[PDB]
């Protein structure tokens, strides 16, 4: 699953929005035809789910962001160039989405998000 | 059958969807199976694929894939469009092509937790289109019927629904 998807997923339990948190076993490099994202998801709180994102994926040298680079997209979200790159450069392979609320857990296995057989946290 | 291969039935939405001209938009391509549609939506859009079929995910000719329910695990508002064949076959239920009573079991469910702004539907005459449309406005989709064609079995058809 690339990041941008985190714009487009939710709790599956929880009736509100909640966020969900990812955890990365393994992640591949993707090429950077239409990206289109929930820019407004990922600006909210100061770029938070940016934020979250790249701590995630702090263990991933195949693509990166910076402080910068997530204000400056804040500011002007028009220019999302490194965003996008970040967002559908990447892939996870292997990790987990976990709703912040209620603990569900998606697995993310082969690159797939299973939110079916889900796991409990809490 | 391991997974549903494309029919006739797929191919009278691409069709549709061909000639509609989607474009730029954020496109859920629900029950994708292996993704003939997706291969198709993808070269104009954004396009998140879901199906309940693990099976047919792992030989997914590839895209955005998520196992999922329906649309319990998507956040509608950050969708543009759905586009849905469904597991529409009278009195059986099995897992990929089962429909329940009418075949309308998936469809119904469907309808009922819908709210993008925009859908595109396939369903077969024994579904009863007209009572699939009407359950639709009762949602707020303005609603028209896209497509009809006869195929082999039966008669196709494809669904467009909109909210004002
Ligand atoms: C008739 S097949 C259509 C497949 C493909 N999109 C096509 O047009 O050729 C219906 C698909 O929906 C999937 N499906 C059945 N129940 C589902 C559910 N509850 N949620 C998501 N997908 C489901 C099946 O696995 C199957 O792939
Ligand atoms: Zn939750």
């Amino acid at each position: 699953m690339k990041p941008f998807l985190l714009g487009l997923l939710k709790c599956k339990r929880c009736s509100f929005m909640t966020k969900l948190i990812l955890e990365c076993e393994k992640a591949e490099s993707n090429d950077v035809d239409v990206k289109i994202f929930n820019k407004h998801m990922f600006t909210e709180n100061g770029g938070e789910r940016l934020k979250s994102l790249v701590n995630s994926l702090r263990d991933f040298h195949g693509r990166e962001l910076s402080e910068q680079d997530i204000s400056s997209f804040v500011e002007n979200p028009g220019d999302d160039e490194k965003i996008k790159e970040f967002l559908f450069g990447i892939d996870v392979v292997e990790g987990s989405l976990r709703c912040d609320m209620c603990g569900l857990i998606y697995p993310i296995k082969g690159s797939i998000v299973e939110t079916v057989d889900t796991v409990e946290s809490k | 059958m391991d997974w549903y291969e494309p029919g006739e039935d797929t191919y009278t939405l691409m069709d549709a969807l061909e000639r509609e001209g989607l474009e730029m938009k954020i496109v859920l391509d629900l029950g994708t199976s292996t993704g003939v549609i997706t291969e198709q939506l993808r070269k104009r859009n954004t396009v998140v694929s879901t199906d309940l079929n693990i099976r047919a995910l792992e030989s997914h000719r590839g895209g955005n894939l998520v196992r999922a329910d329906l649309l319990c695990s998507i956040n509608q508002e950050s969708v543009d469009v759905v586009v849905f064949n469904p597991p529409y076959v009278p009195d059986t239920d099995d897992p990929i092509i089962g429909g329940g009573y009418l075949g309308r079991e998936v469809i119904d469910r469907f309808v009922d937790a819908v709210t993008v702004g925009m859908l595109y539907l396939l369903v077969i005459e024994a579904n009863r289109p007209k009572e699939v449309l009407a359950r639709l406005e009762e949602r707020g989709y303005g609603t028209r019927i896209l497509k009809v064609r006869k195929i082999l079995g039966e008669t196709v058809y494809i669904i467009k629904g909109e909210k004002s």
